[PDB]
């Protein structure tokens, strides 16, 4: 019954920026982790700790990408600057209750996933 | 040890369902078909949840598991577990798991999740100090002494248990999150000098 609901994305071109927006409903957790993979096998992107304010990012993205929250809006967001063409893929929304567990991907809720494409 | 030689897969996994897993995870086309040994140690993950998996006799063949996701299964006995010595990352919730002693030698185990298995005793995971996340939510636990041992945990659910007494986790300096909800807590003086954590939950205690 938790459902992730997926806001952003689309054609940009090199250099520029998307913000991505993922909201959780249907959960009762006081903290959780939060954020995305994409998948060019899904790998992980960032992640937050919704209610905390430990994040994690892949190497490839660590200083282009910021991951943020609204604790009481439950929502995450995902400030993508610098973008290259080696960030083209289907970025998923995803949440586990445990950071640690949450970048093994298996036992994660999913999003539907939206399509993001670099140009130039 | 080692399939010596090619080895039907039935043979390998007595168990129906267990079989069925090696056989969808190598993408064979029959349980009746047979693997080498280098096929079987080709296999590094196993997903296997919710699939009422009675033993997993026969997984002692795959030395290079590193990731074991067996929660919601029929497991009482983990002795063969006891040899893999690459598993990392082990599920095993609603399982009902007691005899801990099999996790002994596995020292690059990094997570452990026996949430739901009616636990109470856990002196066997004193036998596991590199352990990183530990979940054992939802058990019979009161005594967690043997966890000032395991001084490199950053994440320990022990939510939903019978615990009273944390003096034990003074000591876990890299604790980042800590989840004691739904135990018998009155008393937090222990973790007054706990510098890292980023989450700790104590909601709905019963003093």
């Amino acid at each position: 019954q938790v459902k992730l609901e997926e806001s952003g994305g689309g054609s940009v071109q090199a250099g520029g920026s998307l913000r991505l927006s993922c909201a959780a409903s249907g959960h009762t957790y006081s903290t959780y982790a939060m954020g995305w993979f994409r998948q060019v096998e899904r790998e992980g992107v960032a992640r937050i700790n919704v209610g905390g304010s430990s994040t994690w990012y892949a190497d490839s993205v660590r200083d282009r990408f910021t991951i943020s929250q609204d604790n009481a809006k439950n929502t995450v967001y995902l400030q993508m600057n610098s973008l290259k063409l080696e960030d083209t893929a289907i970025y998923y929304c995803t949440l586990h209750r445990f950071a640690n567990t949450w970048s093994l991907g298996t036992l994660n809720v999913w999003g539907q996933g939206t399509q993001v494409t670099v140009s130039s | 040890e080692t399939i010596t030689v090619s080895t039907p897969i039935k043979q390998i996994f007595p168990d129906d369902a267990f079989a069925e897993t090696i056989k969808d995870n190598l993408k064979k086309k029959s349980v009746t078909d047979a693997v080498t040994q280098n096929e079987l140690n080709s296999i590094d993950q196993i997903i296997a949840n919710n699939s009422d998996i009675k033993s997993v006799q026969g997984i002692q063949y795959l030395p290079n598991v590193t990731k074991l996701f067996l929660n919601g299964n029929k497991l009482t006995d983990i002795k063969p577990l006891v040899n893999l010595k690459n598993l990392g990352w082990l599920f095993l919730d609603e399982n009902k798991i007691k005899d801990l002693s099999s996790l002994k030698d596995l020292k690059k185990l990094k997570s452990l999740s026996l949430e739901h298995n009616g636990i109470s005793d856990i002196n066997g995971l004193v036998h596991l100090p590199q352990l990183e996340s530990l979940y054992l939510g939802n058990n019979k636990i009161t005594d967690i002494t043997v966890l000032s041992r395991l001084t490199k945990l950053d994440t320990l659910s022990l939510e939903d248990n019978q615990i009273s007494d944390i003096v034990p986790l003074a000591g876990l300096t890299k604790l980042q999150n800590l989840y004691l909800s739904k135990n018998h807590i009155s008393d937090l003086r222990a973790l007054a000098g706990l510098k890292n954590l980023d989450v700790l939950e104590l909601f709905s205690q019963e003093a």
